[PDB]
């Protein structure tokens, strides 16, 4: 707990950071997508499949 | 050091999947089994959702099947999903079998008692699951399959009503025949695991028919997109069954309600077990068709004592191959008198038939075996 | 030259000329556990990156 | 017993030796013959340049038939060419079992 | 000389695995729609006036 703490920790952790958004943005609109929420999929210019 | 090889879990599955040698030259055929252990998963999960509205009393059965039909939504793609899918779980079978009959897989002597034990618990639950929608073919099959005990000569009677519950097929056989139904497909899984269990200290054999450890494989990186495709084409073919052609492999009568009273007149079963029902329409008598139709399947058993070639292979000897094909057509020929009424032609080719089919493999495939055998000086 | 040289720099040319590469590959026996060749170019790249 | 009728069944033999398939791929006789125990010590006795090159043919006919393909017309085994080179081994191997057999039963 | 449309497709995508996961969700993302009504203008194609939808006006809002 306490060793993770430390300098080459916090530059691997800036160092995989992106991939955490690119996973996150994957989990969140697939998220979307599959429950097919009607109040976020709307805003999107061309899935309208919802009535 | 890779943490498959550490954790447990992770250990038998990189035996039994990722890691595992297998022959590099396995075929097409092989895939099949594989198929069939997919086919389980469909045949739970799709029969899963069938429960949860069936109602196994007989004064029921029916009318909640329609209402599974109608009422529920979506509910008829996973009637027919489930009904043809029993069809291609069938289908893949006897072509499991068959390669296992012609590439001389049958060595593997404990792998195929098994095989055979769990062919038999695979019929059971065919059979039991076909009398649960509860029409007139479902009903009367029981009643025809039941009474095939009876033939038992001392025990008989007392055995069958064991069975009914009652006198006559009712309510009761129905819901024990959906409670064995329902139980018998997992312990057709667990037997499934002996099955690979057996299976893998010696390894899958290649067609050739060769020892292939020289061209061992990694399973993962091949064999599970061949497998990919060959399921992908198997639920090609079963939602092509389903969406387009539903009916066809099944019967019409079993959407009339089941009378006691009244009899239908072609009453002929499903179509996997017609062959068999072919032996019983053959022999006159009772317990003689009786012993003929459990020997039809035991008869699988004693194929390795009666292999006498120093091959395993067919197609290395082609006259045991033509036999082979004899077998298979032979098949095609009691499969299609099933489905027909006795009358004068019909009656006759059924027992050639069935005696043809006992003949070729009792006798005749050992000795052209060993006609092949002198044929290649040794 | 070197001093210029720096962990980003080597992130970026390493991700270069060695990530997700089709190596060339030699054995001389007795190779027989040596992963077949889908297996090394499939270990040429990670899926959690 | 027969004579010319042998040289009969040595055309048949010919015939149905190129009906089995391995010389399409290269086999050897003795290549084909289902590896039990006997047959197993049997290959264990094998003279190892014999071995090498049996474990060789067997390789090229499983990578064969891993492509589906077969060995070109010229370079096929001929009925006159095999050398059945482990019959000896294995008629040794055979003989010892039903030497130690016919012991055991006494 | 000039990149392929392919390789820019590539480089700026398919060499990180998660874009490409992410690419892939967003593709299904439009192609469920487009297929979606894609195939449903062809089935009603083949059969116009056969199904009811078009078949409402004979009677509807009164
Ligand atoms: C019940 C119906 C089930 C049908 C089989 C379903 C699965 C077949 C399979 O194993 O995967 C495809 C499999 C792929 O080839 P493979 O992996 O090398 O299989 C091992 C070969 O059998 C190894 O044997 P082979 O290399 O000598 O080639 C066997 C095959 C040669 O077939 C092939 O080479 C592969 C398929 C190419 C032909 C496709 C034709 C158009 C579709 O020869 C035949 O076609 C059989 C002769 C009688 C049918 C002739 C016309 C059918 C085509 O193809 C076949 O096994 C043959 C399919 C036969 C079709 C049914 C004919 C009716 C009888
Ligand atoms: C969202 C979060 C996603 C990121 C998770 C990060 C977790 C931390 C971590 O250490 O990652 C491990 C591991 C990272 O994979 P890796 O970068 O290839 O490194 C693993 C070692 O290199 C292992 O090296 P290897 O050469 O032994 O690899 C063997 C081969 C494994 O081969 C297979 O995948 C077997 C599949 C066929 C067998 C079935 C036969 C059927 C008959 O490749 C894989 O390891 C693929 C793993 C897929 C499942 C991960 C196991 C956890 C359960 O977890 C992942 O696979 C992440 C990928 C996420 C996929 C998208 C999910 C969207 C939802
Ligand atoms: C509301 C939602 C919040 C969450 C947002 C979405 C989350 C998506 C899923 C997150 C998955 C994380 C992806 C990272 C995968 C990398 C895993 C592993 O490889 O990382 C290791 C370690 O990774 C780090 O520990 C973690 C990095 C990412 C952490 C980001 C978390 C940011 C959260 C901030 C809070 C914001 C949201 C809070 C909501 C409550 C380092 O790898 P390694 O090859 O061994 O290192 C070299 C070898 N060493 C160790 C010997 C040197
Ligand atoms: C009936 C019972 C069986 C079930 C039915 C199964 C039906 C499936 C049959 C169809 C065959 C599918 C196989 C096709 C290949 C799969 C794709 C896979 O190969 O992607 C690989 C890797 O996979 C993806 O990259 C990661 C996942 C991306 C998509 C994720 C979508 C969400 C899935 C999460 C499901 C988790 C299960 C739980 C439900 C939520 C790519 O590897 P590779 O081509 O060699 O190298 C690429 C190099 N890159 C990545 C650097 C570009
Ligand atoms: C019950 C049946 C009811 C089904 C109704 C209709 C079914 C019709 C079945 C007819 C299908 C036969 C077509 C097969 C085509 C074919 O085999 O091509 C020849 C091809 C040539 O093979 P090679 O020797 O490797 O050639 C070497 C070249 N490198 O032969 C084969 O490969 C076939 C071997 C696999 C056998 C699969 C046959 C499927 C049927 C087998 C079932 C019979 C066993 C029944 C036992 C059931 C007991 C419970
Ligand atoms: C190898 C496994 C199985 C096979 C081959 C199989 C096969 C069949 C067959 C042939 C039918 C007759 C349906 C018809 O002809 O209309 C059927 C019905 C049924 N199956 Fe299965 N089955 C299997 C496993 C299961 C499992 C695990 C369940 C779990 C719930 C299940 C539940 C049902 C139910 C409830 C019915 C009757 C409902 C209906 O027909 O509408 N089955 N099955
Ligand atoms: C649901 C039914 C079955 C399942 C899930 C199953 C499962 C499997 C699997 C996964 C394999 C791996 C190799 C391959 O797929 O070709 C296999 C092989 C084998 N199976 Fe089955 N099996 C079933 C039924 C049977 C039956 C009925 C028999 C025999 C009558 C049988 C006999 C064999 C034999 C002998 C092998 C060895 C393959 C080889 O030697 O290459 N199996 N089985």
């Amino acid at each position: 707990v306490t060793r993770f703490l430390g300098p080459r920790y916090r530059e691997l952790v800036k160092n995989w950071v992106p991939t955490a958004y690119t996973w996150g943005a994957v989990g969140a609109v697939g998220l979307v997508w599959a429950t097919d929420w009607r109040l976020i999929l709307d805003w999107v210019p061309y899935i309208n499949g919802k009535f | 050091t890779p943490m498959r090889k550490t954790n447990p879990l992770m250990k038998l599955i990189n035996h039994s999947f990722i890691d595992l040698p297998t022959p590099s030259n396995i075929s097409a055929w092989w895939n099949f089994g594989s198929l069939l252990g997919a086919c389980l998963i469909l045949q739970i999960t799709t029969g899963l959702f069938l429960a949860m509205h069936y109602s196994p009393d007989a004064s029921t059965a029916f009318s909640s099947i329609a209402h599974i039909t109608r009422d529920v939504n979506y509910g008829w793609i996973i009637r027919y999903l489930h009904a043809n899918g029993a069809s291609m779980f069938f289908i893949c079978l006897f072509l499991h079998i068959g390669r296992g009959l012609y590439y001389g897989s049958f060595l593997y002597s404990e792998t195929w008692n098994i095989g055979i034990i769990l062919l038999l618990a695979t019929m059971a639950t065919a059979f039991m699951g076909y009398v649960l929608p509860w029409g007139q073919m479902s009903f009367w099959g029981a009643t025809v399959i039941t009474n095939l005990l009876s033939a038992i000569p001392y025990i008989g009677t007392d055995l069958v009503q064991w069975i009914w519950g009652g006198y006559s097929v009712d309510s009761p056989t129905l819901t024990r025949f959906f409670t064995f139904h329902f139980i018998l497909p997992f312990i057709i899984a667990a037997l499934a695991t002996l099955h690979l269990l057996f299976l893998h200290e010696t390894g899958s054999n290649n067609p050739l028919g060769i020892t292939s450890h020289s061209d061992k494989i990694t399973f993962h990186p091949y064999y599970t997109i061949k497998d990919a495709l060959g399921l992908l084409l198997f639920l090609l073919s079963l939602m092509t069954l389903t969406l387009f052609s539903p009916d066809l492999l099944g019967d019409p009568d079993n959407y009339t309600l089941a009378n006691p009273l009244n009899t239908p007149p072609h009453i002929k079963p499903e179509w996997y077990f017609l062959f068999a029902y072919t032996i019983l329409r053959s022999v006159p008598n009772k317990l003689g068709g009786v012993l003929a139709l459990l020997l039809s399947i035991l008869i699988l058993a004693m194929i390795p004592i009666l292999h006498m070639s120093k091959q395993q292979s067919m197609m290395f000897r082609p006259l045991s191959q033509s036999l082979y094909w004899l077998l298979a057509a032979d098949l095609l020929i009691l499969t299609w008198i099933g489905g027909q009424p006795v009358s004068y032609p019909f009656t006759i080719i059924g027992q050639v038939a069935s005696v043809l089919y006992f003949t070729t493999i009792l006798i005749l495939m050992p000795t052209i075996s060993l006609i092949e055998n002198k044929m290649l000086k040794w | 030259r070197i001093a210029e040289v720096d962990a980003s720099v080597v992130r970026e040319i390493c991700s270069k000329y060695i990530y997700d590469q089709c190596p060339a590959v030699a054995g001389y026996g007795p190779i027989e556990q040596l992963p077949d060749y889908n297996r090394i170019r499939s270990g040429m790249f990670w899926l959690r990156f | 017993a027969v004579s010319a009728s042998g040289k009969w069944l040595d055309g048949i033999r010919k015939w149905y030796y190129n009906a089995a398939g391995f010389n399409k791929l290269g086999l050897m006789r003795d290549d084909t013959i289902y590896e039990d125990e006997d047959v197993k010590e049997a290959i264990r006795r094998l003279p190892e340049n014999l071995y090498n090159d049996r474990m060789f043919r067997i390789k090229r006919a499983l990578d064969l038939n891993l492509k589906h393909q077969i060995l070109p017309k010229e370079q096929w085994t001929k009925y006159e060419e095999e050398n059945f080179y482990l019959e000896p081994y294995l008629k040794e191997v055979i003989r010892e079992r039903k030497e130690r057999e016919e012991w055991a039963k006494k | 000389a000039a990149a392929t449309l392919t390789s820019k497709l590539y480089s700026l995508l398919f060499r990180r695995t998660s874009t490409f996961a992410l690419t892939i969700i967003v593709g299904v993302m439009f192609f469920e729609r487009a297929f979606d009504q894609g195939a449903d203008a062809i089935y009603d194609h083949i059969n116009e006036g056969k199904l009811w939808k078009h078949i409402k006006h004979k009677y509807e809002n009164k």
